[PDB]
């Protein structure tokens, strides 16, 4: 409800409250995943600044990465969004690989990226 | 009746605009440089909604201050 | 080939290590490309015209 | 670490599955 | 085969994700410039 649509002090706070309050329970790593999935599958028509929630989720997963839940379900997403290979969503991919390769860099060579 | 006008401006101006969905390659190079008339389109859009805030905060005040006669 | 490029731009545009695979877009995608395509398709006097039109409505049908 | 290389396999299949 | 053969360099969605996450450009003055030999004048002002 606020995240998506609110303003950006809105946006922000309620993304960091989130954090400071939920960021540390075993089902927030799927929270984040769920978010993802449904904010950025390419079935999605609701309309919304992709940009800015997206940073707002790479910042909300660096200030929860402590929790192993976060990766983890990030990866399954990924997991998940390959199976294909082994329909593949490319633009879903590419939102979850930015996103977990921002975290993971957090957690020289490819200081070019 | 000038901020129901500078209104109606955002809504004319902003239903030729059209968002497309970040997807595909075309999308992305729409979004990497946006053509001329798509700049524009955003320069009338940006002029047209500064219209409208500065009236929202005219009629505020307008309103304020008949309620502090009142 | 015209039921198959219908396929491929409304239903399934996936190849049919080696092998051509096409899996980088999404399937059914539209550009005014897509739409000038489809619609010459449609409005295009032939012997298959009528087939061609038929899987147009199959697919909205399963769509729906 | 299973999934792991279930997602670096399905990593580089896509790698390899590159194409246009 | 060629279409098989060939990735697309063309910048994408993931390139406009990095520009929102903030004809050539010069990078020697972000660099620092040394030398092999000790007796060298500093070399920064180049």
């Amino acid at each position: 409800h606020l995240c998506i649509s609110g303003t950006p002090k809105i946006r922000l706070h309620t993304g960091l409250l989130l954090v400071q309050l939920c960021g540390g329970e075993r089902w927030w790593g799927q929270f984040l995943s769920n978010v993802l999935q449904e904010l950025y599958n390419s079935e999605q028509l609701l309309i919304f600044p992709q940009d800015r929630v997206f940073m707002l989720l790479s910042c909300i997963g660096q200030r929860s990465l402590s929790n192993s839940g976060v990766l983890e379900s990030l990866l399954n997403l990924l997991d998940n969004l390959l199976s294909p290979l082994q329909v593949l969503d490319i633009p879903m991919i590419s939102w979850v690989v930015m996103l977990v390769s921002r975290l993971l860099d957090y957690v020289n060579q490819w200081s070019f990226i | 009746c000038r901020y129901n006008l500078a209104c109606h401006r955002l809504e004319t101006l902003l239903q030729s605009i059209d968002l497309p969905p970040l997807n595909s390659a075309n999308n992305a190079q729409y979004f990497l440089r946006k053509p001329d008339k798509a700049v524009e389109e955003d320069s009338r859009v940006f002029s047209a909604y500064q219209d409208c805030i500065q009236l929202q905060l005219q009629l505020n005040l307008a309103h304020n201050a008949v309620q502090r006669l009142k | 080939i015209g039921l198959k490029l219908i396929d491929i731009l409304l239903r399934n545009c996936a190849a049919s290590l080696n092998s051509p695979l096409l899996f980088g877009r999404l399937n059914g995608l539209s550009s005014d490309s897509t739409i000038d395509i489809l619609y010459q398709l449609g409005t295009t006097q032939d012997p298959g015209t009528k087939d061609r039109i038929q899987a147009l409505l199959k697919w909205v049908s399963d769509s729906a | 670490h299973e999934r792991c290389i279930s997602v670096v396999q399905k990593l580089v299949l896509f790698l390899l599955s590159m194409d246009f | 085969t060629s279409t098989r053969a060939i990735v697309n360099t063309a910048r994408s969605m993931v390139s406009t994700i990095m520009k929102f996450l903030d004809g050539i450009h010069n990078f020697a003055p972000l660099g620092t410039i040394t030398s092999s030999s000790p007796t060298a004048q500093p070399a920064e002002v180049l």
